[PDB]
RNA sequence: AUUGCUCUUCAACGAGGAAUUCCUAGUAAGCGCAAGUCAUCAGCUUGCGUUGAUUACGUCCCUGCCCUUUGUACACACCG
RNA sequence: CGAUAACGAACGAGACCUUAACCUACUAAAUAGUGGUGCUAGCAUUUGCUGGUUAUCCACUUCUUAGAGGGACUAUCGGUU
């Protein structure tokens, strides 16, 4: 079995939080920055956090990954949100109403372009 | 004037990581791969198989990050991931001198005009240039996170033996090098991303450097001061201006963008069919290279493999 | 005797691709090479598995001696 | 006398009281689209062609 | 076909067969169709190999042996019963003089008999334990192809092995003629004996 | 270490374990194997206008 | 009869019942050598190479061990 | 991993250390080894073949050895969850 542990599994995660513009999905340079931006003592350990690493990133590449949590991810996530709807849908340009809806908005001194149908049992 | 896929070369196994060519031999092609290799091929036009290689340099321990030739082609210079430099010869392999002194990989290489001083930037923040024999004349300093890439600008105005360079790292700080009394002269600020790559025209005054952020960014060292910035809207790894048209191809992740920059319009958006790899990702080209007379565009992608493009 | 019999052949082997690198073109190399390795890996790659330690409790590496519960 | 070939298109799992038999689901080679279960003695993996020596029966598990 | 000379003379019938095809030791992978479309994917010919000693390394993943040569195959099942352990040079002596033997003794191609030999000794449903309580009970269920190959050496090898024990015949000679019996299919081959005898007893249990 | 206090009663054995610190060794490994410690990037604000300094 | 050598004498044993052990690739098995003990004495052990398979890439059926639920008048705890 | 009144860690597992496998990349070597050139032997005879030789000496590191390092992280692609 090849299952990551967590000292492998959670460093990644750490350095991704704030390492995410400079780091790639190629394992080689990966392999180069953490080399010299964090102390790993030894070589093997080193090669699993950043191969780790390199595959979180292909993840993030789709969608997003539980138990991140960078200011930046979710904001760039925020920025392509509008989708800028072209009528929005509770606007009818050409409403429609129970008996019951009716005399409430007579309750409410409201008037309003009402079409009232049946609703029936 | 429009691009058309001619051909592929196939002789590698890792990723070609460089390509460079020289102007007295139009059938030469020299690629640096990821396998710790160099191929140089005789350019054969043919509708198929179009080139074919011919001489393998093996000699490298880590992976040869790029190759530049000499003017007239007999000699090449490789820059290795294994803190070395290797001088080739094309005929007969037998490497005449290693450039050690670097403590860390070296990413680019680039020989002088008249072929007199070779400079080299590293991984350890350092630009060192070098005699023909071997020894590090200089470290240049100033240069907070790792260099990128390094280039010579060209000399085309008459008598100007001034050579000056130019380099690229992770601090998103370019600079300018006057080599013969060892100073720093310009500091263009305004990449905001780890600059991946530059490149100097042929009219040895414009630089456009382009990086991570997907600026292919745009300036003048001839007044130092920006022109313009264009946008490439992905990641870009390798720029080259057409040495006769006002020309420039960038390597963006999705293809290669091709860049006319006197009415500013992307000509082509070449990209090739690939037959397979369609889930995780498209092969992208890492190195693109033109030829002496801008007749053919080179390019070295991930599924190593060199994919070649002509004008009409 | 047999194990010096593989080692022959994959020296010839790559002595003659290393031949061809050296001084003739790599369009021979590769003809070369790809028609070794095709027929049979192990003309050009040294075949990597190597003895196995042997270990206290046993004649092999793997075999444990008897047990006896009576 | 009657055998049917048939190619394997999905493999079930392991059944049987040691575990060493596997529940198949073949597809006859002539007569296709005819599905059945079976059970399979030996390694298996699929595009494997059994030959059954009938063809009128069906297993599910071994209990 | 041309004749090269070189500093070092090489006989001239192993020159031959350089270009020409690269067959056994004698006999040619060509024309060696194996009949049944089962056992295909399972026998694994028309990769052909100049001796029957490969140190090849196929018990890593689970059906690799699937990609080694049949007449490997059956040159492994020879070294057993004890005192025989290792002795691949004396194996593949043995199997060179069986098909020496079969291509003498009928015409036709020696390792296609081999090859529609194990294809009828390879018994076709089985049967298996299940408990039932105190009485153990039996059930048929169908066989494996790749099983089927591998039964099908064991069962040639073990009539061999019976046979040419504490008698005159040497193996080699023995190791033939139920590769022949078993080929032809005769029900006096051990093999067809042991292969019809399962049969019967899954027949028993449907 | 290890020690026999040799009593009226009999032998009382006595061990004791010292774990130093990896972090005052001076002298080989200053940490344990999987410690990983990665250092915090010194944030900056983007330019957002390209200028070129002269010399 | 320490052990070694020569010659002679040349027994059981024709693959072994109920039972039962070890083992998943340079592994099992075959085959030797060195070292330890050692003045002498290896059919032993610790290692090392040499030659090198078949079968499987599963399961809880047997035997053990672990866990959950549950009952308890047990708690030196069912040898209670 | 996921569910989730739990979040975040510690010991043990893992990491670590030793060893075996790769390095025509570095540093080097009659206590390791080639190739030559001397001196010879035998056989041929063309321009070769195989040996012997310790004071012939000059260069070499592929193989041998151990220092420093590199290298694998299941990399890449496909499938299935
Ligand atoms: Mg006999
Ligand atoms: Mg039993
Ligand atoms: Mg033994
Ligand atoms: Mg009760
Ligand atoms: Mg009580
Ligand atoms: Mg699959």
């Amino acid at each position: 079995g090849r299952v990551r542990t967590k000292t492998v599994k959670r460093a990644s995660k750490a350095l991704i939080e704030r390492y995410y513009p400079k780091l790639t999905l190629d394992f080689q340079t990966n392999k180069r920055l953490c080399d010299e931006i964090a102390t790993i003592q030894s070589k093997r350990l080193r090669n699993k956090i950043a191969g780790y690493t390199t595959h979180l990133m292909k993840r993030i590449q789709k969608g997003p990954v539980r138990g991140i949590s960078f200011k930046l991810q979710e904001e760039e996530r925020e920025r392509k949100d509008q989708y800028v709807p072209e009528v929005s849908a509770l606007d009818l340009s050409r409403l429609n109403v129970d008996n019951q809806t009716s005399d409430l908005v007579k309750s409410l001194g409201l008037k309003l372009p009402l079409s009232v149908i049946n609703v029936s049992a | 004037e429009v691009l058309v896929l001619r051909g592929t070369l196939e002789g590698h196994n890792g990723w070609v990581t460089s390509l460079a060519t020289s102007a007295g031999q139009p059938n030469l092609l020299l690629s640096a791969s990821r396998d710790k290799t160099l191929i140089s091929w005789k350019l054969t036009g043919d509708d198929q198989k179009f080139g074919v290689p011919v001489r393998s340099f093996k000699g490298h321990s880590h992976i040869v990050q790029d190759c530049t030739l000499t003017a007239d082609g007999a000699y090449a210079l490789s820059a290795s991931w294994d803190k070395t430099l290797r001088l080739w010869d094309v005929a007969t392999g037998e490497t005449y001198q290693r450039f050690v002194g670097h403590k860390s990989d070296v990413m680019s290489v680039d020989i002088d005009k008249k072929a007199s001083m070779i400079i080299s930037g590293s991984r350890d923040k350092t630009i060192k240039v070098w005699t023909i024999k071997g020894q590090c004349l200089a470290t240049l300093l100033g240069h907070n996170d790792w260099v990128s890439q390094v280039r010579v600008v060209p000399n085309e105005k008459a008598d100007d033996d001034s050579v000056t360079i130019i380099s690229a790292g992770n601090d998103k700080m370019v600079k300018a090098w006057n080599l013969n009394q060892f100073q720093i002269e310009a500091d263009f600020i305004g990449h905001n991303s780890n600059i991946n790559t530059l490149t100097a025209s042929p009219d040895g005054t414009l630089i456009a450097s382009a990086g991570k952020d997907g600026e292919i960014m745009l300036w003048n060292l001839a007044a130092k001061k920006a022109m313009y910035t264009l946008s490439a809207q992905d990641e870009v790894f390798s720029l080259a201006f057409s040495p006769n048209r006002y020309w420039l191809a960038a390597a963006t992740a999705t293809g290669i963008k091709v860049f006319s920059l006197d009415p500013q319009y992307l000509v082509d958006d070449l990209r090739p069919e690939f037959a397979g790899y369609s889930k995780a990702a498209e092969p992208h080209a890492v190195s693109l290279a033109w030829s002496a007379d801008g007749q053919t565009l080179f390019a070295g992608y991930t599924d190593n493999v060199i994919r070649v493009w002509q004008v009409m | 005797h047999v194990s010096q019999v593989y080692a022959i052949r994959q020296a010839i082997a790559k002595g003659l691709v290393a031949y061809h690198q050296k001084y003739v073109d790599e369009q021979s190399k590769n003809e070369l090479k790809k028609a070794f390795t095709s027929y049979d890996r192990t003309l050009l790659i040294a075949d990597s598995r190597r003895p196995e330690p042997k270990k206290f409790g046993g004649k092999g590496a793997r075999s444990r001696f008897q047990k006896s519960y009576r | 006398t009657p055998v049917t070939l048939a190619k394997v298109i999905k493999v079930l799992g392991r059944t049987g009281s040691r575990g060493g038999v596997t529940q198949v689901r073949v597809e006859f080679l002539e007569d296709t689209s005819r599905t059945i279960v079976r059970n399979v003695k030996g390694p298996v993996r699929e595009n494997d062609i059994l030959v059954l020596m009938e063809s009128e029966r069906e297993a599910r598990r071994l209990r | 076909f041309t004749p090269v000379v070189l500093a070092t003379p090489i006989p001239e019938e192993v020159q031959q067969a350089q270009t020409e095809i690269k067959l056994f030791n004698k006999w040619s992978f060509e024309e060696v169709e194996v009949k049944d479309a089962s056992l295909v994917d399972y026998v694994q010919v028309r990769q052909p190999i100049f001796v029957a000693h490969t140190a090849g390394r196929y018990a890593n993943k689970r059906f690799r042996k699937a990609q080694c040569p049949i007449i490997e195959r059956l040159t492994n099942s020879l070294m057993m019963n004890g005192r025989n352990n290792g002795k691949k040079l004396k194996a593949v002596r043995i199997i060179k003089h069986t098909l020496d033997i079969i291509n003498v003794l009928t015409d036709q191609n020696p390792i296609q008999v081999v090859v529609d030999a194990i294809t009828n000794t390879g018994p076709r449903e089985d049967t298996t334990r299940v408990g039932g309580g105190g009485a153990a009970r039996r059930q048929a269920v169908d066989v494996s192809p790749l099983r089927r190959v591998n039964q099908a050496i064991a069962l040639l090898t073990i009539g061999a092995r019976e046979a040419a024990f504490r008698n005159i015949k040497t193996i080699a000679e023995t190791l033939a003629e139920e590769l022949i019996n078993a080929a032809k299919g005769s029900s006096t081959s051990y093999a067809i004996k042991k292969k019809d005898e399962l049969e019967r007893v899954a027949k028993s249990n449907r | 270490a290890t020690r026999h206090v040799l009593m009226r009663q009999g032998v009382l054995g006595i061990k004791v374990k010292i774990m130093r610190d990896p972090a005052k060794s001076r002298t080989g490994p200053k940490a344990l194997p999987d410690a990983v410690t990665i250092i915090e990037p010194k944030e900056e604000e983007p330019i957002l206008a390209p200028s070129v300094k002269d010399y």
